[PDB]
């Protein structure tokens, strides 16, 4: 059983916020489940959204009964979820997941999706451009070398970032974003690796930025 | 009531 | 209609230690509640469901208590993989959480490996270049980094960013990148970071001269 979300990264103010969730590994008409929207601003704890059964029968937040519209498609085996008047408040990552899994009637929620982060601005997406952070003889200690990739001037957030395709994950670490001056988001992600491994080992960033639809997978050679 | 109803489990 | 207090809104302790968080409801909701666990950028996750039972695959460490109005939540021995946000949740009327509680860890001080990274062949051929400074695996959080550019302290032209606490060793990592247009770039030689941290005996710089 997986879910994953999916919707537009960014949505202009008094707009309408839509995303959907995919469900695999399940049937949402199954009459034993329901199936539940979670958001989650920014620094802030969890809120619910609504709740849909397969016959139509529906749970409401109450502080956004009036902007929410949550459907089925039967077809597609996916629900869908609806904002509409979208403000800043409403700039969240927002969960699929799946409830009602004892009770008769929503109880709690297993599994999740991963989370579809949602921007509420009137900017204009914007790519990143991925530079490396190439390992030299001032990034070395004992032994352990590091090297990363610079990813630079994107909107909106987020961007994930991989090393060699997942493959190398030990002594990763991929930095919060920072907003510059103008208007844009940087980061960079950087790994410790041995000085041995340098002139044999092939080490390449994987940057994927979601909203705008865009992926660099950049080499990253010694100095 | 104030003390809460049972909720129904799933047979 | 019913809201959850969760308490305490955050919290710090060294591994092995005993951890308790608490949800009151304003109502009496029977063991109608849930606690989650959530890592940064990951989905929550189920530990325990009905106040008291454990998720298959939940370590004995986490355990819930309580009925009615007051709940507990305990890590019975604080691991640095247990480093994370965790909420309460009841349905005994529609869905509310409680406000979160974020566990973080103490441990010993760590000096950070310093690092410095000249801008990009590729950068700077569009006209910009960044220069990055890596604190690799530090504790506390606190650190002082400072840019010298040809042995002038730098003020208002970089920024900083931390990781979340590594989950394996409970450090620190910090990233300060200095940037300027490749005009400004290439009218100066030396460029250095100095950092400052408790586990440093003297404040360590690292160094390169543009294009050397």
């Amino acid at each position: 059983l997986q879910l994953q979300e999916s919707g537009p990264g960014l949505v202009k103010p008094s707009e309408t916020l839509s995303l959907t969730c995919s469900v695999s590994g399940e049937s949402i008409s199954n009459s034993a489940y329901y199936w539940a929207w979670i958001r989650q601003p920014p620094g802030k704890a969890l809120e619910w959204i609504a709740t849909v059964y397969y016959t139509g029968r529906t749970y409401h937040n109450p502080s956004l009964k009036s902007r929410v519209a949550i459907s089925m498609d039967t077809s597609k085996n996916q629900f869908s979820l609806k904002l509409r008047s979208v403000t800043a408040a409403d700039t969240a990552v927002y969960y699929c997941a799946r409830t009602g899994i004892v009770v008769t009637t929503p109880d709690w929620f297993d599994p999740w999706g991963p989370g579809a982060l949602v921007t509420v601005s009137a900017a204009s997406t914007k790519g990143p451009s991925v530079f490396p952070l190439a390992p030299s003889s001032k990034s070395t200690s004992g032994g352990t070398a590091a090297l990363g990739c610079l990813v630079k001037d994107y909107f909106p957030e987020p961007v994930t970032v991989s090393w060699n395709s997942g493959a190398l994950t030990s002594g990763v670490h991929t930095f919060p974003a920072v907003l510059q001056s103008s208007g844009l988001y940087s980061l960079s992600s950087v790994v410790t690796v041995p000085s041995s491994s340098l002139g044999t080992q092939t080490y390449i960033c994987n940057v994927n930025h979601k909203p705008s639809n865009t992926k660099v997978d950049k080499k990253v050679e010694p100095k | 009531l104030r003390k809460p109803k049972h909720k129904k489990l799933k047979q | 209609d019913i809201q959850m207090t969760q308490s305490p809104s955050s919290l710090s302790a060294s591994v092995g230690d005993r951890v308790t968080i608490t949800c009151q409801a304003s109502q009496d909701i029977r063991n109608y509640l849930n606690w989650y666990q959530q890592r940064p950028g990951k989905a929550p996750k189920l530990l325990i469901f009905d106040a008291s039972n454990l998720e298959t695959g939940v370590p004995s460490r986490f355990s819930g208590s309580g009925s009615g109005t007051h709940f507990t939540f305990t890590i019975s021995s604080l691991q640095p993989e247990d480093i994370a946000t965790y909420y309460c949740q009841q349905y005994g009327e529609l869905i509310t959480f409680g406000g979160g509680t974020n566990v973080q860890m103490k441990r010993t001080v760590a000096a950070p490996s310093v690092f410095i990274f000249p801008p990009s062949d590729e950068q700077l051929k569009s006209g910009t270049a960044s220069v990055v400074c890596l604190l690799n695996n530090f504790y506390p959080r606190e650190a002082k980094v400072q840019w010298k550019v040809d042995n002038a302290l730098q003020s208002g032209n970089s920024q900083e960013s931390v990781t979340e606490q590594d989950s394996k060793d409970s450090t620190y990592s910090l990233s300060s990148t200095l940037t300027l247009s490749k005009a400004d770039y290439e009218k100066h030689k030396v460029y250095a970071c100095e950092v400052t941290h408790q586990g440093l005996s003297s404040p360590v710089t690292k160094s390169f001269n543009r294009g050397e």
